[PDB]
């Protein structure tokens, strides 16, 4: 699989990985929303959301 | 899954010592950071030294600091200080089992300091105990660092573990329990403390 | 200043319901996460569980250690500002000092301060109070140090005085000792100039709450 792996609002960035899923993880710090993209579909700690797909650089947005 | 940190570590005063817990990805690698370091003083509450996102608690020292590198959390002291030996807990929050993990603990001691040779005193059992067919002999060791010692009984020739004192030197407590009749009929019992190639033995015997 | 302090029965026996109360101050119950925490004597720190404030939004009300899911409940009441434990189905390996916990996240789950309070000891035994006895410990460089002996009581919790406090400097009350016997004995000691020792008086106040014994022994 292909997985975004860009943070935030920075430039967009790939990555292969051998798991099957990509992810978008976000979550709020003291001005604004923080996203962490990568890939697998990871749990979270309360107060995160989370959002997996199972197709190539499908956790862009 | 588990975290896991060495039992021991040792550190000269004034020197860096970390301490390492070795975790997950689940756990002290999940992002968004959440890694706690408490203090423990033996016989005392934990304090927080470090939490959530190796933030520092307040009136904490800022030689306390702690850092992440993969799953791997670290605290470092930037200059150990007496004060500093303790056990050192690190926990962290696991997204998988949704708990709160702890480590098993680092003890923290302090070498190099200058070394306070023990004061021993050894009581017999009072004319009540004997009275209650029982002998119960005290050995009170105080005012000795570093704070690692040996106690050794005998006769005719259950310890506690060292904890600190007020003043910032180590103490021990020592009982030999025996029956009325085994110590009424002894000839000498003695207390023997070994601590820094030193060793001081003070005696007390069936009286009148 | 969060101050958190435990209350509850410090005896309980085996198959019994454990119900421990923390009375918390200067952090809000009702935003702030709070929970509990356990230490076995001799052993190592055991999360217990929390109960989650209004602060993180998505998550769970409660969370829980899983070792312990289907004996334990945590609830609180945000009036009373108090937090609660019930823990059922008791075992020796229940025995342990009890913390309760408070948590100040602002953005997510343990981002924020843990406070913590003194702990309370709950012991899981089928046995029942032993009062201690107090005797003295006295013996024959310009200092000389007496004490008194608390010996074969049950449950663990004891505290020592001396003079009724009026005296701190150079006391040490020593840890506990469990012997064979199933009982448990300490010591406390004062270091005094060897002067007062034919000028001044000294007696030791020992106390045991579990079995509200409170003694007074004099050397």
């Amino acid at each position: 699989r292909i997985c975004y792996n860009h943070q935030s609002t920075t430039r967009a960035t790939t990555k292969s990985c051998e798991e099957n899923s990509c992810y978008k993880k976000y979550w709020r710090d003291h001005r604004g929303t923080i996203i962490e993209r990568g890939c697998g579909c990871p749990k979270v700690k309360p107060g995160v959301g989370i959002h997996c797909c199972q197709s190539d650089k499908c956790n862009y947005g | 899954q588990s975290v896991t940190q060495p039992a021991s570590v040792s550190g000269t005063l004034g020197q860096t010592v970390t301490i390492s817990c070795s975790g997950s990805k689940s756990n002290i690698g999940d992002t968004p950071t959440y890694v706690g370091w408490f203090q423990q003083i033996p016989g005392t509450a934990p304090k927080t030294l470090i939490y959530g996102d190796n933030r520092r608690a307040s009136g904490v020292p800022d030689r306390f600091s702690g850092s992440v590198s993969g799953n791997t959390a670290t605290l470092t002291i930037s200059g150990v200080q007496a004060e500093d030996e303790a056990v050192y807990w690190c926990g962290s929050w696991d997204v998988n089992s949704d708990s709160e993990l702890f480590g098993g603990g680092t003890h923290l001691t302090i070498a190099g300091g200058p070394t306070s040779a023990p004061s021993v005193s050894l009581f017999p059992p009072s004319s009540e105990e004997l009275s209650a067919n029982k002998a119960t002999v005290v050995c009170l060791i105080s005012d000795f660092s570093p704070s690692g010692l040996e106690v050794i009984w005998k006769v005719n020739d259950q310890t506690t573990r060292p904890s600190k004192q007020s003043n910032g030197k180590y103490a021990a407590s020592s009982y030999l329990t025996r029956t009325s009749t085994e110590w009424k009929s002894y000839s000498s019992v003695s207390c023997q403390v070994k601590h820094q190639g030193k060793t001081v033995e003070k005696k007390v015997s069936p009286s009148e | 200043q969060v101050q958190l302090t435990e209350s509850g029965p410090g005896l309980v026996k085996p198959s019994q319901t454990l119900s421990l109360t923390c009375t918390v101050s200067g952090l809000s119950l009702s935003r702030n996460t709070a929970g509990w925490v356990r230490q076995a004597p001799g052993k190592g720190l055991e999360w217990v569980g929390d109960i989650s404030g209004d602060g993180i939004p998505g998550g769970e009300s409660e969370y829980y250690n899983p070792v312990l899911k289907p004996r334990v409940s945590i609830t609180k009441d945000t009036s009373k500002s108090q937090l609660y434990l019930t823990l059922n189905s008791l075992t020796s390996e229940d025995t342990a000092v009890y913390y309760c916990t408070g948590s100040g996240d602002t953005y997510y789950w343990r981002d924020g301060d843990r406070y913590w309070g003194q702990g309370i000891l709950v012991t899981v035994s089928s046995a029942s109070t032993t009062a201690p006895k107090v005797f003295p410990l006295a013996s024959h460089g310009s200092t000389v140090a007496l004490g008194c002996l608390v010996s074969s009581y049950f449950p663990e919790p004891v505290t020592v005085s001396w003079n009724s406090g009026a005296l701190t400097s150079g006391v040490h009350t020593f840890p506990s000792v469990l012997q064979s016997s199933g009982l448990y004995s300490l010591s406390s000691m004062v270091t005094v100039p060897a002067s007062s020792l034919k000028s001044q008086t000294y007696i030791c106040n020992v106390a045991h709450p579990a079995s509200s014994t409170k003694v007074d022994k004099k050397i």
